[PDB]
């Protein structure tokens, strides 16, 4: 969960841009961002996020039954830029974001933006109301091209805070040997108990929760860290980065102004060309030079 | 030679496996002062060795990418199992290693001469 | 984004080929205007 | 105009050795150099200006020498190199390969003087070569962006 | 005055020979391409002098005088933008330039030289770009550095030579960037410089090539 | 879209205020 | 990271050049 | 055919081409050297 | 959805590239 | 061979060109002194060029960087001792060359512009010296910089304009270092360069001046 | 050798503008291109490395801007402008007297035309204003290294 | 503005007093941050008006000289006597002056716009 | 004295490069230093020192009397360099330099010497022996041009380290106003009291010690600051500067190979021009281009 | 007068000339190269 | 500060050269 | 009183500025 | 030392003539071994 | 003194070095 990430994370970010939701949701699945090329100063424009996945396929649930999908995601925007608050929000605008309630990762980071858990039926697809800042104002934000990351997941996760797995990751043999018997738990505490016979004869056991389909039948040799079950995760994780220029329409309309002396002098130059080849066309008449 | 840590102050074995788990490989000072990763035995303690994360291909300082259980250069591709041995090129060879000794922390990296026991041909580093 | 740079690459080819022909466009009003 | 005078021996002597080329046709002065290349030179400067207002240059973020970025690419006239780099296994090989552009590119007009022609429609082979050659530069450039996995066939 | 000047350095021979040069009707557009190419190098030569009053060469404050001209200096914005833009145009111009002259033969004998000296053109243009980049000291930068710079170790004895030769020692540091920024502001520029002097003297001491 | 549009528009545009200087220039004032 | 404005510039131009040169290239060839 | 432009009408030509050209030129020059005027 | 000061900018841009064009085959009469 | 590049650049008319030339009896050893100088100029680029790959142009590591060179660089010691020397000597040098030439009239029509030419190479060279021991920032450089660079503001009204535009600003800082290093290692060279091709190309137009 | 042929119109010519110096005497190529040039270029390595390696440069101290030398002088070919200005009162006055170097001395080959003369001893005024002039300038140089007091009289 | 010291820690009026003497004449940081002297009356007290040392002539930072009682530019003999006004040139101009006012130390530089007292002349530093 | 820089400066050298005992020894008079152009490492060369004065006029002792001057000086060398020990002196070097005892500034600051005060009758010229470093051992010592300052005085001193003024300076006139009274003090005590009665009417008292000349008589009127006495001071102090080069006897080893290199190729080109125009002066024969 | 010099004494000389600049030059050129060579 | 070997041979030569240059001036003016 | 090598070294340069002069006077025939 | 500077430039003089001398000196022998 | 002596000893040095080489290479190798 994205409170995760701000619970255990003090930047969402990594040294080599990886974001940190991948540290626990192991899979990988492509996500989507889309901004304007550019944007002027204090204005409001929305950032367009697909998390795109097969919404047929279900996924192993937190308890052990399979069920639907959630989506989350952390966007990160440049110093100064930051949620568009909804007084600020066309009402048509505010249509194509539904009701999500977007949150700053922290009191201090509202430029980084989290969302979700919640239904990725629904929102697998995002729209992000953002408004821009201005450096008249603000000082610390000038007419640059900024970058903006994003993260997106969809799928319940393979590790929690506290390091251990969960029912919607893979299993491994905790060492080589002999499967002298996979046993059943509880109907009401699922999955089982594979007991491996090392080379000395020790036995060790193996926990194994519900969700994940065991693929090793009992008498079967193993490997240690071998896959004692498959990968019942279904979902992904996905980053993606993007830029947006903050314009100062001065700057474009001193470039049109610019290009209006261009044009006008190409023109001149050749039309020039033109009325000074009449002449030269003349010279090259040989009733010039004799006068016959 | 000692292995300083981020803000170059010295790795206390205690204080670095009490916020990084068993299994772990995350980097910091290494001999030469390049960037050389730090392992934790499934018995959440340091390793014997540690790894120097240039990648031995064109250069770029490999990561570590649990989830495959292996390094994974992110320049060309190039793949070092979990014992820094290189399984996949472009790289010709394998992460140097180097000795990582604990005195009561007081974590110090030692240069390896002896045979690379992962191909158990000689060391290339030396 | 792949549609991206293939479209922005078709448009180049298109603001070429647009330029050169209103050339001729030119070259032939002077021709008339003779 | 000035049609070239076949006659001369002078010209007939340049021909001879691929010249006298520049002795024909229109005046170069005034007619390109003082009223056509400021044309293309201001066109150019538009089309440069125009790109850097509409699409200015980024900053990127600091270097850090403890800390590769995930996806790091060349510039884009690299990234046919690049390709062969991640997707050739000796690391010799691969370098070598690199150097062969530049190297087998500076050998063209030794290794292809049997043939007198200029016009790409009189030289088959040549023609063949270059257009091969150019989708072969092409689709390992655009495959760089791809995953090594599918690069070499960008999932086709 | 004419005279004064004609009268000691004899303008009318220059100007003369200027007059003489005529372009065959084989001559497209894409006989610009050339002129063009040399056009964008100018304007990087301008353009990248003007950030030599700004930009410094060094670890601690480099990426930091780029972002003051990207954000105080009076048109910075637009003289780095256009730096940078103008150095991508200059390749892919040449790249067409190329194209021009292979598909018109102009690289046949003679004008062999011509090609050749282009070639080498072509690799300090391609190696403008590089040194470049790793000026503002950032993340990209920086290790396209690393990666270049290493490259040559794959020669047997010399490799290792020429590594340290490029980085100013083991690994990139400001050494690194020291002699980097000397080959992307004097050497390189020199170099080109020379180069460009003789394609451009064979070019007008032959002539174009031949129609077809 | 107003880009595909301003684009023809600025084009045309052009077209005629060359095609305007050049008949001017030509004709108007007759110095071409 | 690419550059796709830039990449589609030189995508573009590459071929409609190549083309253009192959073109003339012709029409001198008769 | 029509009228060979005489001399006169040639030097307005140049005259005009000439201011016209001051435009783009003095542009590019002025941005250039505010460039730099120290901020 | 940008703003149209930018997209009127991109237009003119493209347009200085294009008639560019024109103005040198009309110049040079072809090509 | 030569008949390969005779074929194709015409090495003769070159040769040709160069063995025609005499060098007429009145010529003195003091017509040496010209080339000594220009000798002098060459030396002060390459080993100028040499320090570029060691000098750090930032009030933070310059005067350590020189010292480096002096103590650490193999051979450093003789080539700064060498860019210092020889640029005393240029200046001498071309005094020298002065005196010969105005006690031959060499200046006298023609020539005038060959004189004028050079007074501006003079003034180049004599700027060389100034930009130069501001480099290391050393106590002598630094207050020479604030001197020189201050004498401007006596002119009325553009004055202070140009002073900023030496500082980088008002009062000596970085920026001051900064344009000085561009002004040392890129535009000196790049304008005596131009000034130096023109006195050369009329020297060789012209011939020596006559006897006497 | 080779003797100018005062018979040869194209020379006469040239003599008259005051050229074609250059086409009587010795040959240039190899006597003294091939040959000499190295000689003295050689010669000026000797000299100057000599002086390097027995005279090494030194370092200064750091640059201090709280603190100015007490005895701080410019190169020595400024001492001249350097005395001028430490000796004269107006802060412009001294400023122009300098400017006024350069700007003088690029001046000499126009006023000085109405002399169609080489040779010193056929040009007297420019003779004695040169030596004059040295003097001056010698004088003056000697003088920045003494006490503003005494530095016009250098104590004499 | 204040006025800091030497390590750029402001001037405490009485620490300032401990070590310097009466009729002192020494540096500090002044106004635009340029050198800029603190006088210590006959009372052994600080002064109302700060100097700027920044020589009027080319530039160099004047020294004072308590031998001949008034400050003299090492760069081409200006000459300017204790109170700062300019008495041998080339300098043309006095040492801007500035208000140094106390405040229970707590020293601070304050800009001079009124006549120059030293000349009845309104001040050029303005 | 020396002892009173040590004592109230812990560096001789300021800023703008004067030397401390300028503060108080207020005259100025000409110094000398010389040393060597150069010097191999580990080895005793001498700076030699002059501090000129005409021996025949005297100074105002401390008392009140006039006597002998004394000589002092501070010696700055080079990190690295510091005085001779005795058994590294040669004798005859010993000879020259006398009963002399240079002390270091202070413990640390051993390449800071230190002498005097001593008859300057007798050592108006001194000689020290110093011991070049070695870059080999040492590393902070390189084979560099280093520079050498000299401080030099002889005469008593204007202020004393506490500030107040001595018998060997000038008196001035506390205040403006008229000199009511000149008296003198006992005969045991020296000096006077200058009464000088302001406009007011109040009357101050000048204290001037024995030394001086009162230049002033009764009666006649003073403008505050004025000089009440002459300056007794004939002493005077200098300062002075040089270099020293510490030498690398390979470096000029290298140099003379390489002249051999050059003289050798500089006679071989000039004997090639001579063997060659042999050549062209045969061909300029007009019997070799025709038989006759 | 003396011999000409043939056209071989002349060889000879050439030679022994280049390998005399030989060293004067390899000295410099070594050195300045050497100083590349970072410490 | 003062270069007295360089100023040496500044003060040196200028002499020596200006000397020569009137002596060679001399010989031709016979 | 410097070493003697360094006073040879002098010496020998002060050679080098002498012959070189006299090198090309005899190699110039004169001046 | 003013006369260390006077010393040093009257030795370049010195220097100098002696070079040219020795240069006749050869052009002398030269002339002789003719 | 040393110095003065040691020029004028390299001086007539060099003088018999170029004789030598000269009159070695004209009369007894017979190449010049
Ligand atoms: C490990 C410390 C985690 C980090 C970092 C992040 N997530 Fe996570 N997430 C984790 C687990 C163990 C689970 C399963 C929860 C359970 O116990 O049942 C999840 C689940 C989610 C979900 C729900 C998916 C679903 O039910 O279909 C979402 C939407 C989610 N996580 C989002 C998310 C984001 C956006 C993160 C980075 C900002 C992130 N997670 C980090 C463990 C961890
Ligand atoms: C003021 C704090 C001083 C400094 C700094 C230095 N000297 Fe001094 N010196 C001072 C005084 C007041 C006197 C007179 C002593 C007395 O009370 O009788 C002196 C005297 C000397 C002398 C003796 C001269 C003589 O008797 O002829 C010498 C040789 C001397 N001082 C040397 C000297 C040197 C070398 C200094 C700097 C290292 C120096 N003094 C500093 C006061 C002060
Ligand atoms: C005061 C003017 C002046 C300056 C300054 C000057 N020159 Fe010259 N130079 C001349 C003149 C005049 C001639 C031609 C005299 C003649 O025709 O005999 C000349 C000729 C030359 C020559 C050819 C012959 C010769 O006399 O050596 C060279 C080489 C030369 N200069 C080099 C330089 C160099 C290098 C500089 C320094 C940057 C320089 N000059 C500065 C005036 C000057
Ligand atoms: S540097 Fe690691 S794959 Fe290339
Ligand atoms: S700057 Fe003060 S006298 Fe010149």
């Amino acid at each position: 969960y994205p409170v995760f990430a701000q619970q255990n994370y003090a930047n969402p970010r990594e040294a080599n841009g990886r974001i940190v939701c991948a540290n626990c949701h192991l899979a990988q699945k492509a996500v989507e961002i889309e901004v304007p090329q550019a944007v002027l100063p204090d204005t409001v424009f929305e950032a367009v996020i697909e998390l795109p996945y097969d919404k047929q396929v279900k996924q192993v649930l937190a308890n052990g039954k399979k069920g639907d999908l959630n989506v989350g995601m952390v966007l990160i925007l440049p110093e100064g830029f930051e949620l568009a608050p909804p007084d600020r929000v066309p009402a048509e605008i505010k249509e194509k974001v539904g009701n999500l309630y977007y949150q700053p990762y922290s009191p201090e980071q509202k430029n980084i933006l989290v969302v979700g858990p919640v239904p990725g039926k629904k929102y697998s697809e995002m729209v992000v109301p953002i408004l821009s800042p201005d450096p008249a104002k603000n000082k610390n934000v000038s007419y640059l091209k900024y970058p903006i990351y994003f993260g997106g997941n969809r799928g319940r996760g393979q590790v929690y805070p506290d390091g251990k797995k969960s029912n919607n990751t893979i299993y491994n043999a905790s060492a080589a040997g002999k499967i002298v018997a996979i046993t059943a738990l509880s109907e009401k505490k699922g999955g089982f108990e594979v007991s491996i016979e090392k080379a000395n004869g020790e036995v060790v056991v193996d926990k194994i929760p519900a969700g994940p389909d065991l693929i090793v039948k009992e008498g079967q040799t193993v490997q240690a860290d071998q896959p004692l079950t498959n990968n019942p995760n279904v979902g992904g994780f996905g980053q993606a980065e993007t830029e947006i220029v903050l314009q100062n329409p001065a700057r474009i309309q001193g470039l049109l102004v610019f290009f209006s002396f261009v044009l006008l002098t190409q023109v001149l130059l050749v039309l020039k060309k033109k009325q000074f080849e009449k002449v030269q066309l003349a010279e090259m008449n040989f009733h010039h030079h004799h006068h016959h | 030679q000692a292995a300083k840590d981020a803000l170059g102050n010295d790795i206390k074995a205690g204080e670095w496996l009490k916020t990084h788990l068993a299994g772990d490989r995350s980097l910091s000072q290494g001999l030469k002062g390049d960037p050389t990763y730090l392992i934790v035995t499934a018995d959440s303690t340091i390793e014997k060795y540690g790894l120097n994360a240039v990648c031995t291909h064109l250069g770029c300082v490999v990561p570590w990418v649990a989830a495959e259980n292996k390094f994974k250069c992110p320049c060309h591709g190039s793949q070092y199992n979990a014992e820094g041995k290189v399984v996949r090129g472009p790289a010709p060879l394998s992460l140097a290693l180097a000795h990582c000794d604990v005195a009561e922390g007081l974590v110090t990296f030692s240069t390896w001469t002896e045979t690379d026991f992962r191909t158990g041909l000689e060391p290339w580093w030396a | 984004e792949a549609e991206f740079i293939a479209g922005t690459a078709l448009t180049m080819v298109g603001m070429t080929l647009v330029g050169l022909a209103i050339g001729f466009v030119l070259l032939r009003v002077e021709s008339l205007v003779e | 105009t000035k049609k070239p005078d076949l006659s001369d021996p002078v010209l007939k002597a340049k021909l001879a050795k691929g010249m006298g080329h520049n002795t024909y046709g229109e005046p170069a002065w005034p007619n390109d150099l003082l009223y056509m290349f400021p044309v293309v030179i201001l066109g150019t400067f538009a089309c440069v200006i125009g790109l850097s207002v509409l699409d200015p240059a980024a900053m990127g973020e600091p270097a850090n020498p403890f800390a590769t970025p995930l996806e790091i690419l060349p510039e884009w006239y690299f990234y046919p190199v690049f390709q062969i780099l991640r997707v050739v296994p000796n690391k010799l090989l691969g370098v070598l390969l690199m150097a062969a552009v530049p190297a087998g590119l500076i050998t063209v007009p030794f290794i292809e003087s049997i043939n007198k022609f200029q016009n790409p429609y009189r030289r088959p082979i040549a023609t063949i070569l270059f257009l091969l050659g150019t989708l072969v530069a092409v689709w390992l450039g655009i495959g760089s962006t791809f995953p090594i996995d599918i690069s070499l066939t960008l999932g086709l | 005055v004419y005279d004064w000047f004609e009268e000691r350095l004899e303008i009318q021979a220059i100007a003369d020979d200027i007059t003489s040069k005529y372009v065959p009707p084989h001559v497209n557009i894409f006989y610009c391409i050339g002129g063009i190419t040399f056009t964008c190098f100018l304007v990087q030569v301008a353009t990248g002098f003007a950030m030599t009053f700004y930009y410094r060469p060094t670890v601690a404050e480099a990426f930091a005088s780029v972002q003051y001209i990207m954000t105080d200096v009076n048109f910075g914005w637009l003289i780095r933008s256009i730096h940078r833009w103008s150095a991508s145009m200059m390749v892919l111009m040449m790249v067409l330039h190329v194209f021009r002259v292979y598909l018109t033969g102009g690289f046949k004998r003679p004008r062999e030289l011509t090609w050749v000296t282009g070639v080498i053109m072509a690799v300090c243009t391609v190696s403008f770009g590089v040194t470049g980049y790793s000026l503002p000291w950032d993340q990209v930068g920086y290790w396209a550095v690393k990666i270049v710079t290493g490259v040559p170790d794959a020669i047997p004895g010399v490799g290792g030579f020429i590594v340290e030769l490029l980085r100013g020692g083991v690994g990139v540091g400001q050494a690194t960037l020291t002699r980097f920024y000397s080959l992307h502001t004097f050497v390189l520029p020199l170099l080109t410089a020379v180069f460009m002097l003789m394609h451009f003297l064979m070019i007008r001491k032959q002539g174009i090539s031949g129609p077809l | 879209m107003l880009t595909i549009t301003s684009y023809v528009g600025l084009l045309i545009g052009a077209l005629v205020f060359t095609l305007g200087i050049y008949l001017g220039l030509l004709k108007v004032v007759k110095l071409i | 990271m690419v550059e796709p404005l830039l990449c589609g510039i030189v995508l573009g131009l590459v071929p409609v050049t190549i083309a253009g040169l192959f073109v003339t290239a012709y029409l001198q060839y008769l | 055919s029509s009228e060979v432009p005489d001399m006169n009408k040639r030097n307005i030509m140049n005259l005009i081409l000439a201011g016209g050209a001051g435009l783009p030129i003095t542009t590019l020059a002025l941005g250039y050297g505010a460039f730099f005027v120290p901020p | 959805g940008e703003p149209a000061i930018v997209q009127i900018g991109w237009a003119a841009t493209c347009v200085m590239f294009s008639f560019s064009l024109s103005l040198v085959v009309w110049g040079r009469s072809g090509l």
